[PDB]
């Protein structure tokens, strides 16, 4: 919450859809991280079909500049909530005010040049807090094209790779969900025919020694950006319509 | 040259309490006093939760159906849950509850080394008649902090990927603030105090602390 | 703009300070006053320098 | 208004306190200023830019 | 893999290996000058305040 | 939950009476609060001799004028407390400065005594001017454990005990294998040739380790 305010973050986190806002006052029914249900008073209720506002919340889901946006209730079971009232607190918003950030504890004095222009220096207390702490979400996508040569498969089966990077794929060839990955995880098996790799004398000659088959499929496995880690909070598989579906779609 | 010795050491709180050094030469209560400091807050002693692994949970970014409080802020919950052990290195607590009511810390099932300092801390709530939450709450012991990222480097079939990591908040230490006074012995020229007053979760003895603290900075001396 | 905020704070002399008219031997014997908070920073002194 | 509610608090008109460093433990010359100043982390992360 | 034994064989090519470190309005040829790298944990570049 | 302890890798020495050590590798933190305490110690308290009083034989004020000596009485005294003096098992000893004539007087132009140790022969008291230039005078010594200036005997010379003339410290990154960030913490000080620094640093940290003997367990 922002500790040194000015009276206007309210309104804007009222106003600014991110947060959950009640329809009409009444009692709660019922708190889940995932819904909340409020039972209407009578004034406020139209005379058919009796009623209870049911609000389903946005939670963990994927925002346009890919970070992360949840929304969280700030109502306990069975409290008293009047007409326009929050329900729930959207992203960066607390109790119904705007925080954008957070407040700490800051002293103004140089302190061995490593605040040196407008550089800030903080404290492992902040870090060890996890306040700073941000959830990023992104959208991976694996898309499975139609070349001369063939159609490309998303089956689990990929040339080169060890049990450990087939580990983590059901037998379809998608990520599990809410497998942490890291840079280099496989997400999504992909392969893609080309045939006829047209080798020369030396690595032919390899293949004689060792007696490998190399296969006419190439690997275009969706994996994990380098360097970016993180959880898997959803899969989706969109399919031409008339194509048969797969075992994990 | 009169070497120092404790005093009364008095208990406040569950929380925190004053320690106190009587016999100090000149200029020493800071040259102790920071030095102590300094490693009390660091270098201590801590068990704290490290692996969670909930009823029907793959990620600790879902919901889950009963209970108010995403999974995410549950697993918050317990990095803040204050445990302390005799025997063991690391001991797996188990938790089970229902009904419509707070999970406090007390719902846990008690081991022979389990001590719960607040059985009143929060692990979430349970908005649902019939609603059950299970988990085994694997609790470690170590020192200073272990961010739950650097914990994969061994790896090594970590698969149940119902096992949710946290972040090592391993130390007994909020704060420390060390004050001297100049303290009159009945007889001496001059000489001064050290107060120590710190602050804890009540997981660590004001002497074992300050003594583990003195020992490793004397340990250190052990270049000559 | 911090080293010198140093630096000038550093030599720079108010009217009276710990150590004050006071003579010592050399810049090591000052610096050890001053770390040892006998003499303040910044004071009028006579010092012997080669 | 901000002073009147310093005493309040309990903390000096000045807005500034005694500090020590961490480091030496001996006390910071002058008083400095400390506070609670909000802040914010704006999305320039490192990890992105890098 | 990023193998243990990487990071030695690492800072055996940095030793003696300059590298130029250029800002975005280069206007005098100060604009781009040449350090000896130190190795950092991080993903942000240290500068030397005098430059 | 084991614990990391250095020994020290590299000792560098300039000459004799100065010194710079290298320790390492350390635990993270642990350099500054190493570094400043033993700083602390070896800085404010030490034990060591120098000069508390000398009388004038030529006048009784620190303000004139000596015949046959150009330097103030001031930068005399400043000359006293720069002259080494340990002392043996006599707590308190006084000298005498005799020596007159066109040469300028040493260190060595002051009596000898029996439990008495000057360090430096070649260290420079006063100048003589020509002719006789009548001087020679007393000198009186005192012990301290720590450094006691000259406005401190309160009931003139500055007493500089601690055989310290300077100690500083510097942290910096340690680098071991896996370790990610470690101290390397680097102790550098000068004497004043009584004690030499390697024995200086052990009795300045010994000091330490006795005002620590009331509390551990454990390692020994």
């Amino acid at each position: 919450k922002p500790l040194v305010g000015t009276g206007m973050e309210r309104a804007v986190a009222v106003d600014s859809g991110v947060t959950a806002v009640a329809k009409r006052g009444g009692v709660v029914q019922y708190v889940d991280a995932s819904r909340i249900v409020i039972k209407v008073n009578e004034d406020e209720m139209y005379p058919g079909e009796a009623g209870i506002d049911i609000y389903n919340l946005t939670k963990y889901t994927r925002s346009n500049q890919n970070t992360c946006i949840n929304q969280m209730p700030c109502v306990s079971l069975g409290e008293p909530v009047e007409r326009g009232d929050v329900l729930a607190d959207g992203p960066s918003t607390d109790l119904g005010e705007l925080a954008l950030g957070q407040n700490m504890r800051v002293a103004f004095m140089p302190w061995n040049g490593y605040n040196f222009e407008d550089s800030i220096l903080v404290s492992e207390r902040v870090v060890q807090e996890d306040r700073f702490t941000t959830i990023h979400i992104q959208e991976l996508a694996c898309v499975s094209r139609d070349t001369k040569l063939g159609p490309e498969e998303i089956t689990a089966d990929i040339p080169n790779v060890g049990e450990a990077a087939l580990s983590k794929l059901d037998e379809s060839g998608i990520v599990y969900i809410g497998a942490e990955v890291t840079g280099g995880d496989i997400l999504v098996g992909k392969v893609t025919p080309k045939g006829e790799t047209q080798l020369t004398p030396e690595e032919k000659l390899l293949r004689a020694i060792f007696g490998e088959k190399a296969s006419d499929v190439k690997d275009s496995s969706l994996r994990v950006p380098n360097g970016v880690s993180g959880t898997v909070i959803d899969v989706q598989v969109f399919t031409r319509d008339g194509v048969e579906k797969d075992k994990r779609a | 040259f009169l070497k120092p010795r404790l005093v009364d050491i008095e208990q406040v709180s569950s929380t925190h309490a004053k320690v106190t050094l009587e016999p100090l030469e000149r200029g020493f209560g800071h040259t102790l006093g920071n030095a102590l400091r300094r490693i009390l807050l660091s270098s201590m002693p801590g068990c704290a939760v490290t692996e969670v692994e909930i009823d029907g949970v793959l990620h600790e970014y879902s919901t889950k159906e009963g209970v108010q409080e995403d999974i995410l802020e549950i697993l918050l919950n317990l990095k803040g849950l204050a445990v302390r052990v005799q025997g063991k290195d690391e001991v797996i607590l188990t938790l089970n509850k229902s009904g419509i009511g707070p999970v406090t810390a007390a719902d846990i099932t008690h081991d022979g080394d389990v001590e719960i300092v607040k059985p009143q801390h929060v692990i979430c709530h349970l908005t649902d008649e019939n609603a059950s939450i299970s988990m085994r709450i694997k609790v470690q012991r170590g020192r200073g902090y272990v961010p739950a990222s650097t914990r994969i480097h061994s790896e090594e079939d970590e698969r149940p990927i119902g096992r949710l990591l946290v972040d090592a908040c391993y130390s007994p230490v909020e704060r420390i603030a060390y004050n001297v006074e100049a303290a009159r012995v009945e007889q001496r020229t001059d000489l001064d105090k050290l107060v120590i007053e710190m602050e804890t979760n009540g997981t660590i003895d004001p002497e074992e602390a300050i003594r583990r603290a003195a020992t490793i900075l004397a340990e250190q001396l052990e270049a000559f | 703009q911090d080293v010198v905020l140093g630096l000038y704070y550093m030599t720079r002399d108010c009217v009276n300070a710990k150590g004050e008219g006071m003579v010592l031997t050399g810049p090591k014997e000052a610096e050890r006053l001053y770390r040892s908070g006998l003499a303040s920073l910044h004071a009028r002194v006579k010092v012997r320098i080669t | 208004e901000i002073k009147e509610l310093l005493k309040l608090g309990d903390l000096p008109t000045s807005g500034q306190i005694r500090l020590y460093d961490g480091r030496t433990g001996e006390q910071f010359e002058r008083p400095v200023t400390v506070g609670y100043m909000y802040m914010l982390k704006l999305n320039h992360l490192v990890d992105d830019k890098m | 893999r990023e193998e243990a034994v990487v990071w030695d064989i690492l800072d055996e090519v940095i030793r003696e290996h300059p590298v130029l470190l250029n800002r975005a309005p280069t206007l005098h040829r100060l604009g781009i000058q040449a350090f000896e790298p130190v190795l950092i944990e991080g993903k942000a570049i240290q500068l030397h305040p005098l430059v």
